[PDB]
């Protein structure tokens, strides 16, 4: 049972899923059907949801994943697709604008794997 | 001397009239609107007068000055009326020399205006 | 002018202005010790203007087919159009053309309030070529004026486009004085508008668009204009060729 | 810097033609203003 | 009475009649986004609170941070009225608290009743539908300039659309880093004691719960603005037509009186 | 008016008299009354406004032999109903027939307005409790249809509840079943004209009101005669 | 109408339309070069209606007690009761029954605006029986109109009367050519001031009238004869009223 | 109406009644269209008090009782001044407005106020 | 008139005629009209109003001999522009300068209403294309206020999308004010006299380059060089 969520649109709502791959702060681990209740933060990556055998992949903004005792998954982020998804004016105007600015280095890490 | 204390009071009061047009719903005031709404409303109560109770020139000059220069803003709305008689008493006691100069000279000079500037601020506090 | 009508010829007469003739007849009647009426004007202040205007007409083929067209002028005070004289003339004329000061300063010239200005005859006495390209143009603006207020914040889709059209349609209706355009130069500019070949152009250069576009037609598509001028109608093959000529200029 | 910020940046990256609503969440006009005993320090933007 | 005053007074009401009706449509056509962002937020709210439920998180045993959620725009009804009282009434029990106000029309009642409590205020937000970026930044300041992490209790005050014709002042709690890991059923979930999860969980639930509060808050408002201006256009009717008759009662009397002087001075 | 009198006093028929426009009868009266030197009355009309209008309108009545029915077009100066011109005229007027351009905009002929046009003889004690009850349900339903135009324009149509969507269907059809092809415009429309008699109309609508034709499409009502002409058109549209 | 007055009898004079008389009297005057006043009426238009409507009054005992009752009609324009003629007659007639078109369209008929309507002799001219069952009902509906306007926050107390006035005014909706006897009107008024018809829903509130009328034809014909002959309520029947109406 | 004939207090009270009634008058339109909601608390209070002042100025007449139904109560000058002064100060900002309608002295308001409370 | 008339034809020179007040002319005709035994006209005026004004204004024209430049002051009864007095006068003037009581209450002097004062010299083939172009933009910016103002009284300048043009109304309108030397006992503010070309090039720049300084900086100042010296003394 998956429950993918976003502030503007809900994707899943108690729907039955076989396996979901969540990009935790550690490594992209696939959550089993009866996986142990854990609470780990999700860094921007790819979320694969397996409906039976069909493959669905979304690119995630970044939020929190939570396995409940009732083997229920709670995935949340700001904005989640792949068929709907170049910005390089940040490696100079942003990357070297060191004096929002001093921390303008998270931008590069996001887009690099977006192409992936 | 009346011309001094009232440079553009009239034109300001007329422009305070249009201010109350937007001030009816309860919108937060900016810098160009908050200053005038407070001073402009207190000048209204300041210019009120009782029948059979005419004020002299030396009595008007001070009252008006404390309103246009920026002194009566601090005073509470309900205490505006009382301020009139109170401020005139303080004058007829202490700086009584000022009042007899307004009547005789008739025209406020830099010399007198400077003195009045100091005298006014003295009564705003205590 | 009635002479021309009686001899098979056509004449257009402009009364500038009837509002002042009324005043004149009032001055006469008042001094002649005649019974005053509403606002000092004598009783037959209506029959005065009625006698006049009803003289203008298109005679039957029986006599000459000559026509006497009349464009009376009324100077209204403060916009009021319900006054005695104004409403009097209106109830005789076969249509009215209104001019607002509001639009006049706004930039719309001639400042015409289509919401009030309407001809009775209308379609029957219009160039068939113009009637085809601007059939809905009358309605478009009638709905654009009411949706114009929605400027003050978010647009869906049904009213998202309507705001796009009229915003440049009226900008195109703007026409400088002493510069009358022939019907052959009108239909191209009205076709581009109604059909929507101008919707994607910045208003700043819509004015200059009229000129450059007409000069492009006269030079390259001279034939397309000469068939409209002579025939006055838009054939299926003609109107189709009109579209191509338009979308060709939209690129350059 | 906040964790909500570490996530905001990423949400801006996913602005990469047919991005309708989508543009309403891309930016916002915000002005915060401190306060004292009411008095208030200069209003800056977010 | 005046020839013109009753006409230009009829104008400043005839166009006020359409303007309240034109904003009623704006509020009614914007109810679509309101009834959507409301359900989307709530659904993420369940996903976000289910951890807080199965973990049995609750406030520890005199600081408390109060967050007021409304707009700067008026013409919406008693939404800025009843919510400000709910706050004031909740503030009475614990005067010892700091209040951050989102929107100016909420800063109104609070500046009156408890002027010093307001330590921070957000300006010019309530006009569109809320966004994460907006809230995440409000929380970023709430966290920085206010130091919310030093508070034992967080409370968000917002409006909850119970019905499509009536709203409801409500309150939700936000738990800090220390209150999360010290939860009774917190060990129930496997968590690496090093990656500051409880800390990141609070700074993240601080932004979301705001947006969830805003979403329903600015949804109950749009649903209340339509109502507020449907009664307005109708009330503008008992004016455009009331004074309309009074215009004619004056027009007929103008033409007659204007004609009497002529007839009177013609008898000589 | 004298012309129409003869076909009543001498042939006992139901003569029709058309006065267009009726307001210019009042206006012309003022001019004459003013020319003669009489003192203008209220608003500048003739002091004899009451009687003048009376002498004319009173000769439009139902005698023992026949009857004269006048259809007069009324102009309302400055859209003011308190003006002495209409206020006096309306006193004689029985019913009204409003031809709006808003109904014509929906492509409905004739362009009669169902909600504006009213009759003094729309009384159960004149047309019958039967006719009365049918008419009142027709108007009342269309009236709730005009109000729904609000939420329908933005929401769609799925907001309609059981009673809310069942009635709108009738409305969408009734509003189309009112239009009628006239036999005079035949040499313009091509469509042959059908004269729908009183007896039929009452029966035709009542059935639809009960809901015995909810199955018939909305197009089989546009520009049709009686109720029978709806059925024959329902089976010809299926082919 | 005066012959019946002078000869100790009774007559009811009803003028209609008085406004249409004024206009006609304005016609002659103008043709007679009489100076035009307000709305072009002469000066003695008040005198016309004054010396007319005063010929209607209850004579003295020694004079025979013959009474002439007048019911003048005035056709207002747009409800404008502040017009010259409309105001003139109201300054003569001690009492006004203003019918508002607003209420006529809604169905509330007669459309008598309680707010503007009043008779200058209530208890004096009203049958004592009706005087008891109508405890200042005029002041209740006059204030009730303020509840049906501002309410449109669900209340408890003041909104409670909203249900009262709703079915009370709807109960007053009398048709044309359907006169009722004094004894038939008294029970209805008591079923309102306390809200005895609160249970019935907005549909058959008028049906109860036809129902309760039948219940008196034979089941309760004893009550009808009492009020008809006396015309005054007693403590005896006051307690006998709270039971026969309690059954429904 | 001068502080010399009726005393400073009578004039002060009467004046503070007029000052308030004009504020409610100058907003008759604002309320009639938008509603009290759109008015600030400053106005909110004054308006609410005026609605009570105007309805308390109402007083039944002895002669009118023939068709009114309500007993006419006569109030003397002294009570009048003190009463209206109290309402201005805010001593009765919690009593229903309908309690001021058609009554005598202030002591009659508390009578009708509670009889309507229960 | 006859005096200035002689200097036109017989003296062969440029004339300059000032009338004050011209309204008192027709007003005086009204007084006598009734007395002389005439049936009064609308608004109690004289039956001969358009011909009296005609037999007067017509003599104030430019001929082949000499030219006459007339500056007539017209009084408007009750500020009502529909009055037959101001009415008949309008049609005789080549240029106007309407004075309204509403513009002076703002502070801007003179009290010239920019939305009723129109000259027939406002032509591209007269003052120069540029002159006209700039003058048209100034007029566009203004009118919208009078109509869009209803949004400002109900909410203000927040719903303005148009938002850049709605604010130029409170800036251009202020810049129209010019100080005078004649009216020293009214403001005490030394006068300024700008010429033709200067005002043109001054507005085109504003129409929003000079959008940096809000409110005062264009108030009671000379050309464009004055605006720079008035922006320095921060107020």
């Amino acid at each position: 049972k998956l429950q993918f969520a976003l502030p503007h649109e809900t994707l899943y709502s108690g729907s039955e899923v076989t396996q979901v791959n969540l990009p935790a702060k550690s490594g992209r681990i696939g959550v089993l059907a009866n996986h142990v209740p854990t609470v780990e933060q999700l860094l921007p990556g790819v979320v694969e949801v397996m409906e039976g055998s069909n493959s669905k992949k979304f690119f995630i903004s970044g939020g929190f994943a939570t396995v409940q005792p009732d083997s229920q998954l709670c995935v949340t982020a700001i904005e989640a697709l792949e068929s709907f998804s170049i910005k390089n004016l940040l490696a100079e105007a942003k990357k070297n604008v060191s004096s929002e600015a001093a921390e303008a280095a998270i931008q590069v890490e996001v887009l690099e794997n977006l192409q992936s | 001397a009346l011309k001094q204390v009232a440079g553009s009071l009239k034109l300001f009061l007329a422009q305070y009239r249009e201010v109350a047009a937007f001030a009816q719903f309860g919108s937060d005031l900016d810098a160009s609107t908050k200053q005038t709404l407070v001073r402009g409303e207190r000048l209204t109560q300041l210019l009120k007068q009782n029948q059979y109770s005419p004020l002299a020139t030396e009595e008007q000059v001070p009252l008006i000055y404390a309103g246009v220069n920026g002194h009566l803003d601090g005073i509470e709305l309900s205490r505006i009326g009382e301020f009139e008689s109170s401020f005139l008493s303080y004058l007829k006691s202490n700086h009584n020399e000022l009042l007899t100069e307004i009547r005789e000279k008739g025209e406020l000079s830099k010399e007198l205006l400077a003195s009045l500037k100091s005298a006014t601020e003295s009564f705003v506090a205590t | 002018g009635e002479w021309f009508r009686d001899n098979g010829k056509h004449a257009l007469i402009v009364y500038d202005d009837l509002s002042k003739q009324a005043v004149a007849y009032r001055q006469l009647s008042l001094l002649l010790r005649r019974p005053p009426g509403r606002e000092a004007y004598p009783g037959d202040v209506f029959y005065l203007h009625s006698r006049l205007l009803e003289r203008a007409a298109k005679l039957s083929e029986k006599e000459g087919s000559g026509s006497l067209t009349a464009l009376p002028v009324i100077e209204t005070q403060g916009g009021d159009v319900s006054a005695y004289i104004p409403t009097n003339v209106i109830s005789i004329t076969d249509g009215q053309i209104f001019l607002e000061a509001e639009l006049f300063y706004k930039g719309i010239r001639p400042a015409i309030n289509v919401g009030l200005s309407v001809s009775r005859v209308g379609s029957a006495a219009q160039v068939k070529a113009l009637k085809q390209v601007a059939g809905s143009l009358k309605l478009f603006l009638a709905q654009y004026r009411e949706v114009a207020a929605f400027a003050q914040s978010d647009l869906d889709a049904s009213t998202k486009q309507t705001l796009v059209r009229g915003e440049r349609l009226t900008q195109l209706l703007k026409q400088n004085q002493y510069s009358p355009l022939a019907t052959e130069e009108q239909v191209p500019l009205i076709y581009a508008g109604v059909n929507g070949h101008l919707d994607g152009i910045e208003l700043s250069r819509i004015g200059e668009f009229e000129s450059s576009f007409l000069s492009y037609l006269k030079s390259n598509h001279n034939e397309l204009l000469t068939e409209i001028r002579e025939k006055g109608e838009l054939s299926k093959e003609l109107l189709a060729s009109l579209k191509s000529a338009t979308e060709s200029f939209v690129a350059t | 810097i906040s964790y909500a910020a570490y996530l905001n940046v990423a949400a801006q990256a996913i602005r990469s033609e047919l991005q309708t609503s989508v543009l309403n969440r891309s930016q916002t006009d915000a002005f915060y203003t401190q306060y004292k005993n009411a008095s208030e320090p200069t209003p800056i933007t977010k | 009475a005046t020839l013109k005053e009753v006409e230009m007074r009829l104008k400043s009401i005839k166009n006020i009649e359409k303007i309240t009706k034109t904003m009623k449509i704006v509020a009614s056509t914007r109810l679509s986004k309101a009834e959507k962002a409301k359900i989307s937020a709530k659904k993420m709210d369940e996903a976000e609170q289910l951890f807080y439920k199965n973990a049995e998180t609750k406030n520890l045993d005199p600081k408390e941070l109060i967050v007021a959620i409304t707009s700067d725009k008026g013409l919406c009804g008693s939404i800025h009225s009843q919510l400000a009282k709910a706050v004031r009434r909740h503030l009475n029990d614990q005067p010892n608290a700091d209040i951050v106000t989102i929107g100016d029309k909420i800063k109104m009642q609070l500046l009156r009743t408890h002027p010093n409590n307001i330590k921070l205020s957000i300006n010019g937000i309530g006009k569109d539908a809320p966004t994460f970026q907006e809230s995440a930044l409000i929380a970023d300041k709430l966290l920085s300039v206010m130091k919310a992490g030093t508070y034992p209790k967080i409370s968000i005050f917002y409006n909850d659309p119970v019905s499509s014709l009536s709203f409801e002042p409500s309150e939700k709690p936000i738990f800090n880093a220390k209150t999360i890991e010290q939860s009774p059923s917190f060990g129930k979930f496997e968590i690496d004691t090093d990656a500051n999860v409880p800390r990141d969980l609070f700074e993240y639930t601080l932004a979301n719960q705001m947006l969830t509060a805003m979403a329903q808050g600015y949804a109950a408002e749009i649903s209340a603005r339509r109502n507020a201006m449907d009664n307005a256009s109708k009330n503008a009717g008992d004016m455009i037509n009331r004074y309309s008759i009074l215009y004619n009662r004056t027009r007929q009397a103008v033409i007659t009186n204007e004609l009497v002087d002529i007839i009177t001075g013609a008898s000589s | 008016l004298t012309i129409a009198e003869y076909f009543r006093d001498e042939e006992g028929q139901d003569v029709l008299l058309f006065i267009d426009n009726i307001f210019r009868f009042t206006q012309a009266g003022s001019e004459v009354s003013a020319l003669l030197g009489r003192i203008p009355s209220a608003v500048g009309y003739q002091p004899t406004l009451a009687t003048d209008m009376g002498l004319l309108q009173e000769r439009i009545t139902t005698t023992k032999k026949g009857s004269v029915t006048s259809v007069q077009a009324v102009y309302v100066p400055a859209d003011d109903l308190t003006d002495p011109a209409p206020a006096t005229t309306f006193a004689h007027l029985d019913a009204t027939t409003v031809l709006s351009r808003g109904i014509s905009e929906l492509g409905i002929y004739p362009a009669v307005d169902p909600l504006d046009s009213k009759s003094r003889l729309l009384d159960a004690a004149v047309v019958g409790q039967e006719h009365y009850d049918v008419a009142s349900k027709v108007q009342e339903t269309l009236q709730t249809y005009k109000s729904l135009q609000d939420i329908i324009a933005i929401l769609g149509m799925d907001e309609l509840s059981e009673q809310d969507k069942l009635t709108v269907e009738r409305a969408r059809k009734i509003q189309r079943f009112l239009s009628q092809p006239f036999a005079v415009a035949e040499v313009f429309t091509g469509i042959p004209g059908k004269l729908v008699r009183l007896k039929d109309t009452v029966a035709s609508f009542k059935a639809v009101l009960e809901g015995k034709y909810d199955n018939i499409p909305e197009h089989a009502f546009y520009m049709v005669g009686g109720i029978e002409d709806v059925v024959a058109k329902a089976e010809k549209l299926a082919a």
